[PDB]
């Protein structure tokens, strides 16, 4: 393991072969989840880019976050998908935090601290365990099958993930940069592989 | 294989109403998103109304709060209700389906023939 | 009874069968009233939605607050109604507080702390006692008769109601989140029934 | 049952004036709101001037501070005063009543025949 | 006498019969004056409304403040008048303070703390003593002769008036809400009559 | 009684200049305000230039800093000096007086006949 | 001499005969200078008005500051002139501070604390001593010859002038209102004559 | 006395270029400012490009960064270089001098005859 | 050597002969670099001007920073060039800090404290040692060959340069005005030559 | 010496696509930047799409996200792929190279003949 504190991955140029892979000790099926991460890129209103991907052996889009051109954020689970609308786009580092639950079937999507409306999605359905969490490129299969048009060019870091659902106070503390203990993907004890043109450099954002 | 069948189209006097249906076979709207695009100069199909698999929908800027689109998984059919159509609305309309709403269409996305609508007075 | 402190009702999807009902110990006719509540939804300039409804055995709109499309807030008592105009619409949680008196016949409508101009309405007229306070759906009768077009999709909470009329200082303290003691509907000792798709989750707004 | 009678309409030279009256029967303006809508392309009536039961009124954006609507419960009649009418103002006008001012009209709201106005010079 | 501290007059509906009358102990002719008051109404850019009126036995507009539609504030003394221009209109309670002197013949008009340009008006001319200060309706005669079109619908309060001319520091202290001792019309020891639909209620503005 | 006499009007080629005078009798400009209004579609006179009793003046938005208006109490006469007039400026002009500048004119305010101005080339 | 502290000249109406004249003990030719003053008027984008004038026996525009309509500030020395451009105009009291040097031939023009780009003007040239510093009206000769079109209507005060060139720190202290010691024209020990309609009243600006 | 002589003008096909010279006599550009104004409807000269005595220059809003103006004290002559002119630029041009740049011209400022320019294709 | 603390070079008028030259003790080839400087000019959207130039015996644009008209900042190394886009332009002093590395081949460009997206340029290539750092004019050869159209008119100062790459914390401290020790070009121990119309005056910016 | 050769141009019906190639000799795109400019009134070539030596590219405001430009050092050739072109896009196009992207072209920058494109229907 290694501590990526105050460190961030950098993708210099767009391509279809550079990407990292994050491993997890997950063994049992998931009935809920929450993820949080920071990222910064200048693609903006030019094309759509992939943010976070989570595939399995029978589904390429088990979990996926995308930036649909002129539409806004797109959050998809197990095939089904919702879209949160953003009226205008800026140029600066942004922090995001999404959470989903099975029994309730409610999705929460905090952006830059402010919360968005709650919405329903995929009520009563589980998520597999064997997963291949690729970062940098959207995947249409368990392995590669990347698409260069959907690649990401920028910086991303501070990727954390919990199996249960956090509370608003917890999310606020996360945003403010306090202590916390993940149990699925811990940025402080990460274990990863990398291929292609990817670099590790200090994070620009505070 | 995959076949897309469109129905419910024609011409009506100004101020009338109509309804379009885009039935599909082979593909399933449960894990896909559908949408209707208009005709324009060149090869630029314009966004009209699109419904995603989850349920969220996106309408065209000019058509904000004019028409209503809806879907039905049981028989896997999408219905768009045409009402209060001005003469300029006449043209060529298409209904397409894709794995995810993507604004400006994409090559892989199936197109599904087309249809003609007239607003003749 | 139960304490809804730091809790809020959530309506996931639009429908015409999900709603809650709030009971009150009221026994004598009302000659004045004041209500306060917080709410947050994305309907905005798409369609009109019902906020608060209060019906009786001989009137479906004894008290009602609505958001008329492109017109603004609509406050109606015993049939008569007024409409406070709002020039532009935002997307964020909002707190409202309305008050009405019989003898004076004056209506006050505080939104997000700032007050609006006073107006006259229904001078010299009483309000019944037997009531059915439904939340979530507008009612055209003492029971159901809901209309799906007017349903609400979002979050609402912190519903309080006093029989008398508060003073500006009291309203400011309410806004700041201080102590108080309702006498008609107390959010801290609420008693309610629920039917349909309604969930209870922590409030997003501070 | 309910019957709505419109009166006070016609044609006048440019710059003139007139006044319309929308009498009602069966229904009561005490617990209702009335309003006049214009004609437009398709089936889209446009907001002109509406008065609610309470007393607040809403005028059209283009006609801001030009006309004057009023009501009288005793005889249950609403009067709209037309003054300074440009040629473009000619067309078809309707007066309707509903339980609550609702901007863009709604199906249940009674419409009440119609009337013609000409601004011929 | 009575203390109107933290109290304000309210005019519910527009009409031509509701108004209050303020009496003064003035006995000698005025060679200067200053007035200050707060008010709040939604008329805005709809029609012109009267703010403050001061008539005599030989002049209906001895002193008058008006809001000329799309023109701005209109201050008139002994027939002559000037008009301070305002580019845009807002919706919120406003405090105003005007002052005039005989020998200098200069008019000062502070609005919401900020001062405006000085201007000359009616040099070398006195003001009568026998006066009838009506509030609520503009007057074209010593008594009534009101015009409903020019009536005011809203709230007004904190009416003070001095015979001499204040200094900028004094005006700033007035704005901040400090102590002050009027000598013509004191809001803390007012003596008034009222007719029509007028109510007294706590002031909304801080 | 009150009589208003206008003078100094006619036609001129484009780019010229002229000056109008609105003499009054019975009424006094010392405790009144005067102004010139243009003609427009319907019965809507448009603000051109108005001078209040005190001395402050208000000019039309389009004509901002084009002409100059002035008054003279001794002979109780108001002069408006127009220079650099474009062809579109032609039309019908009126000079009126009222107890206080009121933007859009009001019923009681005298109007004072009228005059014709041509910008023919 | 007299102390004009917390005092300001006021010009009520536009004319061609009202003006003040400031005398100085200057005896030797100037090889540099710096002036500072505050002023406030509503002329704005209506016409050009004169701010500060300094003539001699052989030149009407030895030093002059003007507000060219839609062009901006115009600073002229010994005939030559430069113009600092201002994109938009506001309505509020403004403080200005200009400085010029002979050997360097550089002009600095601080407006409202913020500095502007430096520029070159009249390199290697001296300024006369016998001067007539008139305030209120632009001069085309040593005496009168005023032009009513260029008159100023408003308030002006706090006129100071040093023979040498100040440093940025000194200018900042001047702006903040600290102690200092002029040597040519001291607002605290001024000596002036006045003719026409000019009044002295407390300064409106803080 | 004072005489202003203009030279370097005519007509050229679209997209060409030309250069104007405004020589002066009696007056000196050292302590003055010069400028070229265009023709317009009425008697409204429009600002094109002006150079002050100090050296600062002001160009017209439409012609921002199109042409370049310059001066030469030794021979006391001002040159304006026009390049890349569209057909609409044709018309009547004048070169004037005044003691100080004053935007909209002023009465005393000498005008200096005039010149014609054509952008005929 | 000399200490340029609180001092800045000034270029009064545009020309093609005024410029300064900065000498360095560099002896070994560079495999990375970082530069920082402050500047203030009114050219803005009128024409392109040169900011910093660094030439050698076989290349006129070894390092160069330019302001391409309507395009934005242009950073070029060893012939290759990239452009950072700026949507709008203001008028005020600005501080810039750029850094480049050989092995990583990544360019960072901090403007006024905020960082921009990282980009790749000239991977695996060294920079010469014998250099002539001219300031004021862009150079197309080791000596002169300046172009008057590309000259700079304004003020510039606080030029520092390190051979290695700084960290975000270090850049923030530099921006805040803390202590630091350069090793290539130190503004506190500078050694320079000057020719033409160039002056040294206190810096306007704080 | 330096020679610039353009190829891949002509006329197509509306809605089609084409691709242009700007081959160069003598000069190298490794340490230079290329770009295509359109024709306009006068002598104003308009920016269409430019690619710098480093790799950053700048597209025209109107054509934002319509076409794609690219380069290839090995054979030192630049390809611009135009698709979905409207009739108004017809005109004269040029491809030029310069030591650094400079927006509005500059005198030294080589121009490279030209080409004609028609969008005739």
């Amino acid at each position: 393991q290694t501590d990526m504190s105050r460190k961030a991955f950098v993708f210099p140029k767009e391509s279809d072969t550079s990407y990292v892979s994050l491993k997890a000790p997950l063994t049992k099926p998931l009935k809920a989840f929450t993820v949080c991460l920071h990222f910064y890129t200048e693609l903006s209103s030019t094309r759509g880019y992939s943010i976070f991907s989570y595939a399995t052996k029978r589904q390429d889009n088990e979990i996926l976050i995308f930036w649909s051109k002129d539409i806004g954020y797109s959050f998809t689970v197990g095939g089904s998908e919702i879209l949160f609308e953003v009226p205008e786009v800026t140029v600066a580092p942004v922090h995001i935090c999404t959470s989903w639950e099975s029994a309730s079937g409610i999705v929460e999507f905090w952006v830059d601290g402010k919360p968005r409306v709650r919405k329903s999605l995929k009520k009563g359905y589980t998520v597999g365990a064997e997963a291949s969490i690729i970062l940098g490129q959207e995947q249409d299969s368990f392995g590669g099958n990347f698409e260069g048009s959907q690649s990401l060019v920028g910086d991303i870091g501070n990727v954390n993930m919990w199996d249960f659902v956090l509370s608003p106070d917890e999310i606020n503390t996360i945003y403010l940069g306090g202590p916390f203990s993940p149990n699925v993907l811990n940025w402080r004890a990460l274990k990863y592989e990398v291929q292609g043109e990817v670099f590790t450099k200090p994070q620009l954002w505070p | 294989h995959v076949q897309l069948v469109e129905s419910g189209g024609g011409l009506v006097l100004p101020g009338g109403s109509l309804r379009l249906s885009c039935e599909a076979s082979g593909i399933s709207f449960s894990s896909n998103a559908v949408g209707w695009y208009r005709q324009a100069p060149g090869n630029q199909r314009t966004l009209v109304a699109v419904i995603s698999s989850g349920g969220s929908t996106v309408y065209g800027d000019s058509v904000r709060g004019r028409f209503t689109i809806s879907k039905d998984n049981p028989k896997n059919t999408a219905y768009l209700l045409m009402n209060n159509l001005k003469p300029e609305d006449t043209g060529v309309y298409y209904c397409n389906v894709d794995r995810r709403v993507h604004a400006l269409p994409r090559s892989q996305s199936y197109w599904g023939r087309g249809t003609q609508v007239t607003v003749s007075s």
